């Protein structure tokens, strides 16, 4: 520390919580960007970062895809507590991510029923559900990094 | 995303959507150009092939008749089969990046003619397609292995060996792991047999063409004339589809690529065609 | 796995390619000089940007 | 979607034919055992045979159905004395099998009496003579893969 982002280099200044499940613990592990087959030339920096909306669309790669409001289904949200910098820029390859979501409790976006919704580079917007949704339809006690069973 | 897959950040640094080709083709196996190619039409194939005949002989004592003979005849069934490759691809990928839309019809169609080379000779057939001609060929010739000789010696030995036989010869149907290393297996000169290593050698051996195709098999070279022991009947043409009506691809923005041809064979000369393999 | 079927098991043509970006890059060298030896001596400082530039 | 029938893509069993009847004895007047019937390896139709019955088209080679069902002539369908086939191709055993004559449990192909033409698949179907000669069993309406005693 501190700032480090590397240099040796640890801090690394980004915090994101493996939640276990629930009924049994269920985990998934950060993703990378790589389209079809793995990565050449190192596999660079990771598709997920914390606060985006994303979804798997490969079996250990994830990718951009945003979930349409309407009718109420399961998760694929993999928000992760937001960093502090870099919050528009998305998370870079060293730094900590984690998918949080599909069988497990998630963190959650959005302070009392007042939701709206989360672009991929981490940071937040006001919108009405109406052609896209995030998050879980909201709970009595849900705030900011709260835990939803989903 | 922040990226597409890449390294670093766009945020951070540099932009562009104009990006190279980085696909690119793996392991030739062409000999379908290299012989003649006839129209077909019926959905299975019969040949007929001439036998050797029954003639009389005298080895001791000429005064007497030879026996007649008559045009005698063997069986051959080919059903048709089919060769294929398949391509998922994403649109707004190929859009965006740009070559890879012309590198997947090039590939596909290098690809067809891959496949076909190798069910052709022999690739593990089920009852399904065409025959395996690379097996009912003749077999090792012991004779042109001068017993420890080198392995570059015996592509050289055996097309003479061929001209002997009263076949033609224009050229050496061998596998690409047996030329490599008949190439590396040179006596005690960096000067190589077929000629010098400062004249280009690495397409052609004994001053005759060089043809790779695969599946032809380590320590085995075959010589012929391509156009001769085999012509190719084709019952319908490679041809591409594409499909955005596929149950599968529909949903998705994704498009379907096929590439196939549905061939057959004809053996004009299955009952010859001279092989060896080292036996030093 | 090549054919040995139709629309069973299909062999597959594809192949895939991921993008990577590429920042610019700089590749510089410096050399620290003072004027009196460099004067007096005389081709040093000619010998200096060759020298520099090649090492580099 | 998409399903093989016939040409060694279905599996058949094995089926005994030393079981029912008289049984011969081990002698010539036999042929050879082969993929296609006048085929060559690799390249044959195939029925719902097993073991037993194979019909020569061209040259003194079998393997499964074959022949104009108008007539059938060779003495029986031909049967197996003393090798059980150990494929699913009707008889291709890849050797010289020597056949007999006795009354022997057979393998049948194709819908209805054998009493028509072929179909090239390696079946019996009704053709536009009828009342010929019919295979084994009699009285009887034979379907695809019936068990036949001769």
């Amino acid at each position: 520390p501190y700032v480090r982002l590397g240099y040796e280099g640890i801090l690394n200044g980004a915090h994101d919580i493996d939640v276990a499940g629930l009924n049994g613990v269920e985990q998934l592990a950060g993703k990378f960007a790589t389209i079809g087959a793995n990565g050449v030339k190192l596999a660079g920096d990771n598709g997920t970062n914390a606060v985006g909306l994303f979804r798997e669309d490969l079996g250990d790669m994830v990718n951009a895809s945003e979930k349409a409001s309407f009718y109420f289904r399961g998760g694929e949200y993999y928000v992760n507590i937001s960093r502090t910098s870099l919050t528009a820029a998305g998370i870079a390859a060293g730094d900590e991510i984690t998918c949080d979501a599909d069988g497990k409790m998630i963190k959650f976006t959005g302070t009392g029923k007042a939701l709206g919704v989360v672009t991929h580079v981490g940071e937040y917007r006001a919108g009405n559900m109406y052609e896209k949704a995030t998050q879980g339809v909201t709970d009595t006690d849900t705030f900011i990094g709260f835990i939803m069973y989903v | 995303m922040s990226q597409l897959s890449n390294q670093e950040k766009e945020y951070l640094i540099s932009k562009a959507l104009e990006t190279e080709e980085g696909r690119v083709a793996l392991a030739q196996a062409m000999a379908n150009p290299i012989r003649v190619s006839l129209d077909y039409q019926g959905v299975g194939r019969k040949l007929l092939v001439v036998d050797p005949l029954p003639q009389g002989a005298l080895p001791v004592y000429d005064k007497d008749v030879d026996a007649k003979a008559f045009v005698i005849s063997k069986r051959g069934q080919v059903p048709d089969q089919v060769i294929e490759g398949d391509r998922i691809q994403v649109p707004t990928f190929e859009i965006v990046s740009y070559p890879q839309v012309r590198f997947s019809q090039v590939k596909e169609r290098r690809f067809n003619v891959i496949d076909r080379a190798q069910q052709r000779a022999k690739a593990d057939i089920m009852a399904v397609e065409d025959a395996e001609i690379f097996s009912l060929l003749e077999g090792a010739a012991t004779a042109v292995n001068a017993v420890t000789i080198s392995s570059g010696g015996l592509q050289r030995a055996a097309l003479t060996k061929a001209f002997q036989e009263v076949e033609k010869h224009d050229l050496v149907v061998t596998k690409i792991v047996m030329n490599a290393s008949a190439f590396a297996d040179i006596r005690a000169w960096g000067q190589n047999e077929f000629d010098p290593v400062t004249q280009h050698e690495v397409l052609q051996t004994g001053l005759f063409g060089h043809i790779w195709t695969a599946d032809i098999l380590i320590s085995k070279k075959v010589p012929q004339n391509t156009v001769y022991v085999l012509a190719d009947p084709e019952f319908v043409g490679v041809m591409p589809i594409r499909q955005d009506i596929q149950v599968i691809p529909a949903d998705k923005p994704e498009e379907l690529r096929l590439g196939w041809v549905i061939y057959e064979e004809l053996g004009l000369a299955v009952v010859n065609s001279l092989a060896i393999a080292k036996i030093s």
